[PDB]
């Protein structure tokens, strides 16, 4: 209760009440704003009206992408060898941005991250 | 914890009530003002000791011969007495002074002789609980 | 006897892009908890 | 390098920072003046000793009583501490004190009691940076 | 950023700020002239608004 | 306690009070410089924030030396033959700046401690 609370009427009453006259207090307003787009890499099964939306700030943007869950299943020209009928099919995985690095397309990507290897085992010559 | 001693500090102690925003304008800054130092317990402590002076002294009274503008007057020579308004008092005089200055109305519960409404509003001197600095070097300054 | 003192932190300029760029801002950088929060920004220390 | 021997000098300690033009102009160029003292690291070092030592000493005086003049008066007597305003003071009595002139003024947060924004404004010792001159035989000159 | 960096609000707040008033700030504008004519034995296929214009000092007329 | 302790009261209290009138103490503020930089041979697995600063003067910087254990290993051009493809690793490890005088290299690589024994033998002959 916001009333304020006081004891049982006697002879003498003591309260005390805020000088604020008849100032109407009021609240401050956020400006909030709302990121619409294609996060992920394919359309949700739930409609619109049911899919939630996500705050986000400083201090759990990775956290959002890690519950996010990003996939990307596409395919890429596999200049790997020398022919032109060969094709990359990649199976791509993201929890944070550090996700996009080419460190990780490696380590994600068996036909490059066995090159890698051997870039390092050749290293150690 | 005051770092590498054995000395504590409570920098200031405000009580659970959190401060109402007012509309920005002279009468709003001024609800805000008064409300805030409600929220804030050194100040309350002083309205607390107060209503319980009151409370005592008047019971003491009660069944004497006063009109309207006896405790008007009565009312402000006590009041007095916990009032420090000097041009600039020491801080020891401050403490035991807390405040500033009082003012007092009395009116008369109509239909009920005898009974009194009486309003007490006090300003008590502030404490000081931060300050923003702005630093500048400057050429051709008047000299202090 | 001057009342002078020095620390040693040792950090690399790569390691220190690192702390930089994970943290999500400045004032949550391990750097600045060792010069601003541990020091300046405390009651009873002294500021760098 | 000093030529010919094991010694060595800065001539100067500028910042990063480049300075600003502003219009030919009375104000405009007490603007580059201002501007200029701040893009060099001997006055910055000035203002940042400052600030570490109101932040310091300030916090102390939390939760004392103080009106806004209070602040005024006792900040000015805190920085007379560092001020040599002598028609010529020696380069010793400059040197551990650096300013020259210094100016506070104290405001009060409205619709925030107890709490102030304080302007320092200060004038350091200037160092000797460069010179140009003009060399001129002349006949007739007033004898010195 | 040329906006300034300051530290999260407490209790007591200092900040370093230049005392420029509301002097504008300006840039100062070089004289550049177009030296336009025939440097060449030839006129050249490439169109006007494609040839580009050559920066010319004491430092590297030669060059 | 700053206080100061009197007795209870009596006909005749007496007192002990330095007039320092209203004057405000104050506290000398120290000059504290930090030096941040690769003073080791590899970076630490500690993150920076857990990573602690070191205090350093003239009566202790050898100790400071010697607890932050100095370690280099690195391979240089082995110049005791006449082969382009023969090279030398070397373990390093410093207590103090003397340990880094040639003295305490050679005495620390055994390719050429023997060749110092070798000389002094010689010498002796």
């Amino acid at each position: 209760s916001k009333e304020g609370s006081v004891a049982p009427k006697e002879r003498i009453n003591i309260k005390y009440i805020p000088a604020t006259g008849d100032a109407q207090a009021e609240v401050e307003l956020p400006l909030k704003t709302l990121v619409v787009g294609d996060f992920k890499g394919h359309a949700e099964q739930t409609p619109l009206e049911e899919r939630a939306t996500v705050t986000v700030d400083k201090n759990n943007f990775e956290a959002v992408m890690r519950e996010s869950e990003l996939k990307i299943t596409a395919t890429v020209k596999n200049k790997l060898t020398d022919d032109e009928n060969a094709e990359l099919p990649v199976e791509l995985n993201f929890k944070s941005l550090a996700d996009f690095a080419p460190d990780a397309v490696a380590s994600q990507v068996p036909e490059l991250k066995k090159l890698i290897e051997l870039r390092e085992a050749l290293v150690a010559l | 914890m005051r770092k590498g001693s054995d000395n504590a500090a409570f920098f200031s102690a405000n009580s659970i009530q959190k401060p109402k925003v007012f509309p920005n304008t002279k009468e709003g800054k001024e609800a805000e003002t008064n409300y805030k130092l409600g929220t804030q317990l050194p100040y309350m402590m002083i309205i607390n000791r107060l209503a319980h002076y009151v409370k005592v002294l008047q019971r003491e009274q009660i069944g004497a011969w006063k009109e309207r503008q006896d405790l008007e007057r009565e009312l402000n020579s006590w009041i007095k007495q916990y009032v420090a308004d000097q041009e600039n008092p020491p801080a020891d005089v401050r403490s035991r002074r807390p405040l500033r200055a009082a003012r007092i109305e009395v009116m008369d519960v109509e239909g009920n002789p005898g009974w009194y409404q009486v309003s007490l509003s006090v300003r008590p001197h502030f404490k000081y609980m931060g300050a923003n600095f702005e630093l500048s070097l400057v050429g051709r300054l008047d000299q202090a | 006897r001057e009342n002078n003192k020095v620390e040693i932190l040792h950090v690399t300029k790569d390691e220190l892009l690192e702390d930089f760029e994970f943290a999500p801002e400045t004032a949550q950088s391990g750097l600045y908890k060792h010069v601003y929060s541990a020091g300046y920004g405390q009651f009873g220390g002294e500021p760098v």
